């Protein structure tokens, strides 16, 4: 008798389960991936930071790149909080661009819309760029946060 | 650190 089982399977694919960002490279050298977050855990964090992602050559980091010398194990990195916000943290040896934007590393940035970072400079071949995407199904949740409904 | 992943830095401050 599984009643509420049976619709489950009507929708199937659920897309934007709890998904923040999406990185995609245009560059063509990173699969594209999703960066996620649960909205429980961000109401529930409070340590000035719900979740952040680590990108670069390293396996450990939450992005994985095609091994590039001049970019760093971890050569950049994204982190998730404010009020219902994103924001990017460059981390490389060399630094991270912003639509040919060198910022501050370490620093924290207010996210853009299919924004992109660029990676690796100094040798015009030896550039990497990634593009960020922002799932819309995220917002609406962070915008709405408390629904008005049961008591 | 300098060992590995190439590095830049500028001589003028």
């Amino acid at each position: 008798a599984t009643q509420r089982f049976l619709i489950e399977k009507f929708s199937q694919e659920q897309i934007g389960e709890n998904i923040v960002c999406r990185v995609i490279c245009t560059t063509g050298q990173i699969p594209i991936r999703d960066l996620s977050a649960d909205i429980s855990q961000v109401l529930k964090e409070k340590r000035s930071i719900k979740k952040v992602w680590t990108f670069g050559r390293n396996p450990a980091c939450d992005y994985h790149l095609g091994n590039i010398s001049r970019l760093s194990n971890k050569h950049f990195q994204i982190l998730l909080g404010e009020d219902g916000n994103l924001l990017l943290n460059d981390i490389s040896t060399n630094g991270t661009w912003l639509n040919g934007q060198k910022v501050e590393k370490n620093s924290n940035q207010l996210l853009s819309q299919g924004d992109e970072i660029t990676v690796g400079v100094g040798v015009e071949s030896d550039i990497l760029s990634l593009v960020i995407f922002i799932n819309d199904k995220f917002k609406q949740c962070l915008e709405q946060n408390k629904v008005d409904r049961i008591r | 650190s300098l060992e590995v992943t190439e590095a830049d830095a500028t001589f003028v401050q």
